[PDB]
């Protein structure tokens, strides 16, 4: 169980935008193919937000409604990937996480094979 | 459509027994298995293809031959009573949860 | 009785280095190659089948191997720009795009140290007050190409060491995925052109009937789909002005080579590509994929990502490094010319290799380009647990590992080795 | 390896008409370098096979004639189930599990015995 | 080499005598590298000699019997009109316009037709 | 190389037995340039032996008949003195002296002569 | 390859000609001095630079290298 390492958690107020960074061990972020983000707001069931590749930097969301808020980033300089939420609302006060996968193959499905702690981003008034 | 569903999701058991989860998806292929306790991700345990992850001591296994996929769950350990989801790609299941 | 023979017609897969052939140093030094046979025909093997996979042909490796160490050899000994990576004071001179910049130059072979000034283009340049530094004189190594070495792809040949073959599939409409009903042998493969692009393939080969999409899982939204076309489309692209080129002495051996003057007014680069082929061809691609996908609409929603060597269209031409704005193309959705601006840059992030880098010297203006457009490389965009809502799926272009581009022309490829011995019974003395 | 398409009773013909080896000999700076190892290959592959030859008591021929009988505890079918509708591609599926034990007894039989006997001859 | 100097009639002698190959064998860093590559090339060349007889029906032999006539239409001349007077150099002058007719036909007469024949013979 | 703790008496079998060669073929970046280099030299040394039974007149034969009579002038003993208690290792130690002698005289007698008969017998 | 300061030692033919050195393997350069040939001078005053000290590369021989011609 290798741990990723997140910004902190904090909270904004509507309208505001937040750094979600996830950085790894040199070796663990070369061997990985993409990192995924997903969501789990309290009471909820795990949400995929999307993933950003590793050596490109191309993208794949799972709502438009990320596809537009949503920057998914990497830097293969720094070994770390980020996460810019912009626009924030109360409904998306949630655990956000970072992982990543190691699987490269047809048949293989998405892996969740490394994980950050996450971090909890909490929207109010 | 909902693509990837997942039950019984609330389960009672009884420890020393073994128990079943099931997750059903719309195109069938290959899905995984998770699981989390509250504060912490979830580990994974069951790779896409049916395979064991590491870090298990052989407690958690299936097989599909349909849209479905099925896994047990050895003696119902309490050490596993953590909230399961199935994953399908870009889809997850609701989760269900094991509880004595 | 146990008979012997030698002459037996069986293989086995086998992987093994090809031998590079040629239909006759640049990047491509084909020179080094060995001519192939005229008349190279094939053998078809009636009743023989095949079972293919272009994802797992290691004949993509080999060449993406080849294509690397081919463009480091070249570069290798040419010009530093390294020790030019200093700070510098710059003018803007649409607005800017080619500036005026200039330093007490440390190099020019002398002790004497002087100001010298550059055009360079703002693609290149990190502001640093109007000072600045380039894109890779930060921390990773920048070289210039020789100006004597132009990359020419030239189509290149592989050939089986003697002992082995290869297998084509003729079948039409072929995946590159199964059991292939059509195959055929040669000592050599066709010879393929290296193709520099992203989002859009260049001249290769096209499709037998109609357009085909190949993926290794069509459901995998982290592959990519190639799309080959049975048609082509073509595109021109120009640099329409005129310039000049400016040389700094970097070491006694070494010049290194800059925009010396720009050369009547400034004009952008762009890509003028045939707006009927292009409708007809998305809409035929639209269709195809809505067989992969049963019957949804499909949608074209540009371009998304970071990198702009990803996001925008990019292609070499002649030694020149262009990237086109390909939102005007891959727009619009089916259920039933195009002027695209273009940049181009000096320093190529080439390989995505990191920590190094490629200065291209200029090309004095003039810079005049075709293409047939062949294919497309598309990725889906999302989806995810929804409420039973909606539909439509839509693609993007999609680019920057160049062994699909490779893949998209060997998967018609598979190497074999020969295995002449075994026995039989008979009866015998 | 146009002959790939036909039986393995068609082969008799076809294995001998074929002939030409795409092995070495006549069909034979980094691309300098794979240039090289390949022709390297080529030799050492087509000497593997005439070694094997060598030993087994046969020569530069097509067609080798044993001392080893067929046993049918490798694989029993009747002559024509085998030279009729099977191809080479097809037999040699089978034989892989055997082919060792087919070498090594013809090395013995038709080679090291009638060599031993010969010299007797040779000196009486 | 030195049989060079005289015909081809007394060579039927001197290409006997003289025997030796000239090629791999028993007369077998940039240096290092062009000595490795001449290496090979005596390999290759020698193998791809010793494939041809082979292949024809021949095989370790100086002086080796076919089944092929010879063709007039080729060059029509007396045996004593070539192996007097004229010297191995001269002749194959004429026949490098044939070489790969004739070839062609030692393969089939003297080795592929012989050994289906052969097949036939151990079968029976 | 089992076969070396006994005598060459032994050996008229064990030599047979042994039979495989561990000489290229079946046997068979510093580190890529020396394998490299290593597997060229195997293929050397393979054809060179091969060469030289080829060219008196021997074949892939383990063992080999000449035309040339021993000479007591190089070693003078009985068969079974060498036969019997004298192994190869040691036996080759007195040939070092005779090979070169030994060898030419293979050629001639066993091929070179033979041959230039069998060409007369086949013209005849 | 420096422009140095040098004085005159058939005239001149060997000269003794100085300069602030750079290299020295040292952060604390030093003036030098070294006998060179006119035959490889170009005049730059009484400065000058060496033959090759302009848009060509120079490397010397190493002492432990004869040439040797051999058969
Ligand atoms: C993307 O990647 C995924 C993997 O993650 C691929 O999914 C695989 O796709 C293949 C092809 O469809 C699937 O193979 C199928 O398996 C069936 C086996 O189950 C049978 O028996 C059970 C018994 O309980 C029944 O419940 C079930 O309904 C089936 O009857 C085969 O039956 C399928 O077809 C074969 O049998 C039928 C029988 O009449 C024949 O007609 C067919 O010709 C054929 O012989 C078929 O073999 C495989 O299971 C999928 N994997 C998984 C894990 O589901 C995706 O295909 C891939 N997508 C793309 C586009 O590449
Ligand atoms: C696809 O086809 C195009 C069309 O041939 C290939 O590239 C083009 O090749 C022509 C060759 O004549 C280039 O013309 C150049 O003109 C300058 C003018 O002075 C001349 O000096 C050069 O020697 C050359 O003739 C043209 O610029 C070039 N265009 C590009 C985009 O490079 C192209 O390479 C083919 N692509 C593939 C993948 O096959
Ligand atoms: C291709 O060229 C277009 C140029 O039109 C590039 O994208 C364009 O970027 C501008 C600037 O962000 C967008 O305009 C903005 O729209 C928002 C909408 O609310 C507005 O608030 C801003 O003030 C501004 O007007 C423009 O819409 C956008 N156009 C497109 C088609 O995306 C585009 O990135 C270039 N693409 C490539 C691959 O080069
Ligand atoms: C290419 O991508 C752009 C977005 O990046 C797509 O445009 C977006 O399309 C959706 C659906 O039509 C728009 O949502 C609608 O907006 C209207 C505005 O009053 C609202 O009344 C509707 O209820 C709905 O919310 C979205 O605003 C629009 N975004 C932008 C920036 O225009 C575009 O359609 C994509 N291209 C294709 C071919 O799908
Ligand atoms: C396999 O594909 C080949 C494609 O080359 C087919 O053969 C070609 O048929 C056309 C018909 O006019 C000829 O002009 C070509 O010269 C043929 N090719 C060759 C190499 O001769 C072939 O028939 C197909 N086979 C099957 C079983 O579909
Ligand atoms: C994709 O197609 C749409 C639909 O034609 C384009 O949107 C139109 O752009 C023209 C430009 O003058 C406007 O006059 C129309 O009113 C727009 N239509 C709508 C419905 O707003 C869109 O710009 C195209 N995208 C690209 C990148 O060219
Ligand atoms: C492919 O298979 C077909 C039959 O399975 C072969 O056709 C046979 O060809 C021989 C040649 O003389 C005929 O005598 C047979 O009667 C044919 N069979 C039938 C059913 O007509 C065909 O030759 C095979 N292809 C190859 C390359 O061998
Ligand atoms: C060079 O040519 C001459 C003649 O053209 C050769 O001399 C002949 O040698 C044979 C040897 O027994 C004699 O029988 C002939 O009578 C000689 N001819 C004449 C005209 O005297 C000479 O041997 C040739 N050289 C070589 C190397 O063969
Ligand atoms: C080592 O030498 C001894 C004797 O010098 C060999 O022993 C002989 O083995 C044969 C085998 O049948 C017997 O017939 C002899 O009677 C044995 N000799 C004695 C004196 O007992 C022994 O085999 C040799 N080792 C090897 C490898 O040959
Ligand atoms: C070098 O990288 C650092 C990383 O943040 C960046 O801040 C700096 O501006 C870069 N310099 C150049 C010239 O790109
Ligand atoms: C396309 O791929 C599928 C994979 O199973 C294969 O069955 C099919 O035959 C392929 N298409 C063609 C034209 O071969
Ligand atoms: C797609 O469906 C919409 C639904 O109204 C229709 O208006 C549109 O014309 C359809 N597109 C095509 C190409 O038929
Ligand atoms: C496209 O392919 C054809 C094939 O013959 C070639 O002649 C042409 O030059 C290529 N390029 C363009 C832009 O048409
Ligand atoms: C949303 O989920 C509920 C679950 O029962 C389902 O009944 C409903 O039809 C779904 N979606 C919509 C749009 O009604
Ligand atoms: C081989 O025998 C089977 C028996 O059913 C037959 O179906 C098949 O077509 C035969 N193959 C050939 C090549 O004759
Ligand atoms: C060959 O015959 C010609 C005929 O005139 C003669 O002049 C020539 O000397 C002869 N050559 C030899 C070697 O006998
Ligand atoms: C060979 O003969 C000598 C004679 O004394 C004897 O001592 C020796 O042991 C014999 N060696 C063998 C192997 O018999
Ligand atoms: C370098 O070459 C230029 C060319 O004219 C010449 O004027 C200058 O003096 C040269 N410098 C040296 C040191 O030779």
């Amino acid at each position: 169980q290798v741990q990723l390492v997140q910004s902190g958690s904090g909270v904004k107020k509507p309208g505001a935008s937040v750094r979600v960074s996830c950085w790894t061990s040199e070796d663990i972020f070369e061997r990985t193919e993409l990192i995924h983000w997903v969501r789990q707001a309290p009471g909820q069931g795990l949400e995929w937000i999307g993933w950003v590749k590793t050596v490109t930097g191309a993208v794949n969301f799972g709502s438009p409604d990320f596809r537009q808020r949503v920057s998914l980033t990497r830097d293969r300089d720094l070994f770390t990937a980020h996460m810019d939420i912009r626009g924030l609302t109360q409904g998306d006060t949630a655990t956000y996480f970072c992982a990543r996968q190691k699987f490269y193959t047809g048949g293989q499905g998405w892996y969740f094979d490394l994980w950050g702690r996450g971090t909890l981003i909490v929207v109010s008034s | 459509e909902i693509v990837l569903t997942q039950s019984p999701g609330t389960l009672s058991l009884s420890p020393g027994e073994t128990a079943s989860l099931s997750c059903t998806a719309a195109s069938y292929g290959h899905m995984t298995w998770y699981q989390k306790k509250p504060g912490q991700p979830p580990k994974l345990l069951i790779f896409a293809t049916s395979k064991r992850a590491s870090g298990i001591p052989d407690r958690f296994s299936g097989s599909q031959f349909g849209k479905q996929y099925t896994l047990t769950i050895t003696r119902m350990e309490p050490e596993d009573f953590a909230r399961y989801y199935c994953q399908q790609l870009e889809f997850f299941g609701q989760g269900t949860r094991l509880e004595i | 009785w146990v008979t012997v023979y030698y002459g037996v017609p069986v293989w086995k897969e086998a992987t093994t280095t090809l031998f590079c052939a040629s239909d006759a140093r640049n990047v491509w030094a084909t020179h080094a190659c060995v001519p192939t046979d005229p008349n190279p025909q094939e053998v078809v093997l009636e009743n023989v089948t095949e079972n293919f996979n272009m994802w797992k042909n290691d004949m993509v490796e080999q060449m993406h191997e080849d294509i690397i160490s081919l463009w480091d050899q070249s570069l290798k000994p040419c010009v530093k720009l390294t020790p030019l990576c200093v700070t510098l004071n710059c003018t803007d001179y649409e607005r800017g795009e080619i500036k005026n910049c200039s330093f007490n130059i440390t190099t020019s072979i002398r002790d004497k140290v002087q100001k010298e000034y550059a055009l360079f283009y703002k693609l290149d340049i990190v502001p640093i007050n109007n000072s600045y530094r380039l894109i890779n004189c930060n921390t990773s190594v920048i070289k210039q190409a020789c100006p004597k070495v132009s990359f020419e792809p030239i189509p290149i040949h592989y050939c089986a060491p003697a002992g082995f073959a290869i297998l084509k599939c003729n079948d039409k409409k072929f995946n590159g995925t199964g059991p292939c009903t059509n195959v055929s042998t040669v000592q050599c493969t066709h010879g393929i052109r290296p193709v520099v692009s992203t989002q859009l393939l260049l001249n290769g080969s096209l499709a037998e009937k109609e357009v085909v999409i190949r993926s290794q899982n069509f459901t995998n939204n982290a592959k990519v789909i190639i799309v080959q076309l049975n048609e082509s489309v073509v595109i021109n692209c120009t640099r329409p002005n005129n310039n000049t080129r400016k040389s700094i002495h970097i070491a006694p051996g070494r010049w290194f080579y800059t925009t010396g003057a720009i050369i009547g007014d400034i004009r952008q680069a762009h890509c003028n590509i045939s707006r009927v082929k292009w409708n007809n061809t998305l809409k035929q691609i639209a269709t195809k994929l809505r067989e992969q996908f049963k019957n949804k609409t499909i949608a074209f929603n540009q371009s998304s990502g970071g990198d702009p060597e990803i996001v925008m269209h990019s292609f070499n031409c002649g030694g020149e490094f262009f990237y086109c704005n390909t939102t005007q193309l891959f727009n619009s959705t089916w259920n039933d010319h195009i002027t695209l601006p273009c940049r181009i840059k000096q320093i190529i992030n080439m390989w995505q290799k990191v920590g190094k880098a490629m200065y291209a010297p200029p090309i004095r203006g003039q810079i005049r380009c075709s293409s047939n457009i062949t294919g497309l490389l598309l990725t889906r965009d999302g989806g995810s647990n929804e409420n039973k809502t909606s539909e439509t799926e839509t693609f993007r272009p999609a680019g920057g590992d160049m062994r699909d581009n490779w893949r998209s022309e060997l998967y018609k490829y598979k190497v074999v080795k020969i295995e002449p011995l075994g026995v039989a019974p008979t009866k015998c003395k | 390896l146009g002959a790939a398409g036909s039986t393995m009773g068609a082969a008799s013909m076809t294995l001998t008409v074929q002939a030409r080896q795409l092995l070495s000999g006549i069909v034979q700076t980094v691309w300098g370098i794979k240039q090289l190892q390949a022709r390297v290959l080529a030799v050492e592959r087509y000497l593997r096979d005439q070694q094997l030859l060598g030993i087994w008591g046969c020569s530069g021929k097509l067609i080798c004639c044993t001392a080893v009988p067929w046993n049918n505890s490798w694989s029993n079918r009747s002559l024509d189930m085998i030279w009729n509708n099977m191809t080479w591609i097809e037999w040699e599926r089978e034989i892989d599990n055997y082919t060792g034990l087919i070498y090594n007894l013809l090395e013995e039989s038709q080679n090291q015995q009638e060599k031993n006997e010969q010299e007797l001859l040779e000196l009486d």
